[PDB]
């Protein structure tokens, strides 16, 4: 157990090039007073935390005004998290750097009606370049007249989908039906797959979809002709699979994706 | 003698007496994220970490906490000098471990995770000893870094997911609560859902939040509710919920598994809503429930 503190030492000396800069460790109260040298020579400082925050969650600090919203400051990382100089960020309110239909939920969050040192966390759309998600943390100071001190960080037609019933009714379609078969999405929806599908072949989906649910979880691609709102046979192939609950694992619904062959 | 064990000035009330390990761990902790902040690197300290909902945390590939934040005891009780240069998996949740292994290795250097980590913090805001320690869910994002035998560095932001129950935060008119059972099905919803999304809560009631999922995301939606059930709390990632009479409304999550607390056992799983836009697409028609 005497190793740890050993360790310790040789892992100090190990961490300083003046400490390699010897044949060999000096006494072990000398190490301790030769360290605190080192220590005090030179983690609070602003400069690195602003940096680790950036780092971390590639986000900037700013102060803008509860009453009018203006940013009274900005820090320099607006410029890496959203690529907006600072002057356009300093001399403005924060309502017009973000997404019109935010202006509400911002008034709301900036109001100092009920919340003074309160908290803030909400997330909005900000202009960039194009709006981004931003999340917002911060509280409220006095302005020396209320402040938000707040921290926002930056976070992560060749075929259609489509959601199906066991029994194989759309229940479900993309906008992109339109381009691929002609049919508006509400054409489409409460009505049969076969119902579209050319007569010979309709026996081969009809196949499909009880092989689909047999074979639950797995991809199957069956090859029919469909009829367009223009009325003419497109082939079709349609990769189907089964999607169920994660926790009863009844099956939620078929989900297919038809690309014109 | 010894008095220069009680004269490290490190980072000054509690640089004087500090017992064993603490002065030297801190001071090898300090060096070494003093050594990772150059790499980095190219007054207002405490305006920083007070905007924060969450603390900064600097672990190295073997797993060392060499850098915490000051404020990591408003969320987790446990000090930044009872942490500072420990080992991760000694205050993380066991069977969290090899995912936050898998997290610090090396090529994307993006991190966006979940762990559980030892907390002697309480709700009403008043510290417990160490034998009281409960779990509490940390939302991870960063960014691994190498730095200098080139060393590994995981700098992450750990944030922690307000409990629907226990919240002094602002609640907004866009944002909303629901109750769901385990088997995704509303049991409960906000009356604003209707002013946000146009659906009346009697209508969602005993549906499945799979319905009204877009097809593109409900698949990154089970992924974050197996990870909501294995830990217990889980924010999702921004999704698309289609609304009453076309169109879809963006929104982000923070679930919650709540307990029974007589048989100690899942009864719901609580959701706190965030309503991102307005309706999107309402030309569009989506599903046959909006016609
Ligand atoms: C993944 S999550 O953020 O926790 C989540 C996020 C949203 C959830 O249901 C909702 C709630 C809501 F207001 C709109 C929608 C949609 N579309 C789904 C649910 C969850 C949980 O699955 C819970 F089981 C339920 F399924």
């Amino acid at each position: 157990r005497r190793n740890k503190m050993t360790a310790y030492i040789t892992e100090l000396s190990d961490m300083v090039p003046t400490c390699s800069a010897l044949a060999r460790k000096p006494d072990k109260l000398t190490i301790l007073r030769m360290a605190v040298s080192h220590m005090k020579s030179l983690f609070l400082t602003d400069q690195e935390l602003k940096h680790l925050i950036l780092e971390a969650a590639d986000g900037f600090l700013f102060i803008v005004s509860c009453e009018t919203g203006r940013v009274v400051y900005v820090s320099d990382s607006v410029t890496p998290v959203l690529n907006q100089p600072q002057s356009e960020w300093f001399g403005s309110t924060l309502y017009d750097q973000v997404h019109p239909d935010d202006v509400d939920k911002l008034r709301e969050q900036l109001s100092t009606s009920e919340n003074m040192g309160s908290r803030r966390s909400f997330i909005c759309r900000m202009r960039c370049g194009h709006f981004v998600v931003v999340h917002c943390t911060g509280y409220i100071k006095a302005w020396p007249k209320f402040c938000l001190v707040a921290i926002g960080r930056l976070q992560v037609p060749t075929e259609f989908i489509s959601r199906h019933n066991i029994e194989g009714i759309f229940t479900f379609v993309d906008h992109r039906c339109v381009a691929t078969v002609g049919y508006q999405p509400q054409e489409l929806l409460g009505k049969n797959i076969v119902e579209f599908c050319h007569p010979e072949d309709q026996q081969l989906l009809r196949d499909s979809f009880q092989q689909v649910v047999k074979l639950k979880g797995q991809v199957l691609s069956v090859m029919f002709r469909f009829r367009s709102k223009t009325r003419e046979w497109l082939w079709m192939r349609t990769s189907s699979f089964t999607f169920q609950n994660p926790y009863s694992d009844e099956i939620e619904y078929i989900i297919c994706t038809n690309t014109n062959v | 003698e010894t008095e220069v064990f009680y004269e490290l000035a490190h980072e000054h009330s509690v640089s004087s007496h500090l017992d064993k390990a603490s002065i030297m761990r801190l001071a090898i902790s300090f060096l070494r994220t003093h050594k990772l902040l150059s790499s980095v690197c190219s007054q207002m300290d405490n305006l920083y970490l007070k905007a924060l909902e969450g603390f900064i945390a600097v672990v190295t590939q073997d797993g060392d906490m060499i850098f915490l934040s000051e404020n990591i005891s408003k969320f987790m009780g446990l000090t930044q000098v009872e942490l500072t240069g420990h080992s991760i998996f000694d205050f993380t949740h066991p069977c969290d471990h090899e995912e936050i292994r898998e997290n610090l290795t090396l090529v994307s250097t993006e991190r966006d995770f979940f762990m559980r980590m030892k907390c002697t913090v309480t709700n009403r805001g008043r510290t417990v000893n160490l034998k009281s320690a409960t779990w509490k869910v940390l939302h991870c994002t960063g960014q691994v870094r190498v730095y200098n035998p080139l060393l590994s560095c995981l700098i992450i932001m750990c944030e922690p997911i307000q409990h629907p129950s226990h919240m002094d935060i602002p609640l907004d008119s866009k944002t909303f609560l629901s109750r769901h059972s385990m088997d995704m099905k509303f049991t409960y919803c906000d009356d604003r859902i209707l002013e946000l999304i146009g659906y009346h809560p009697e209508e969602l009631l005993g549906r499945s939040a799979y319905e009204f999922y877009h097809a593109l995301d409900s698949e990154n939606m089970t992924k974050s509710h197996q990870n909501l059930c294995t830990k217990g709390q889980v924010v999702s990632g921004q999704y698309r919920m289609l609304a009453k009479h076309g169109g879809y409304v963006w929104l982000e999550t923070q679930g919650t598994v709540i307990y029974n607390p007589r048989n100690l056992q899942p009864q719901c799983i609580m959701c706190v809503n965030y309503v991102l836009s307005e309706i999107e697409k309402n030309d569009v028609v989506f599903s046959m429930d909006q016609t």
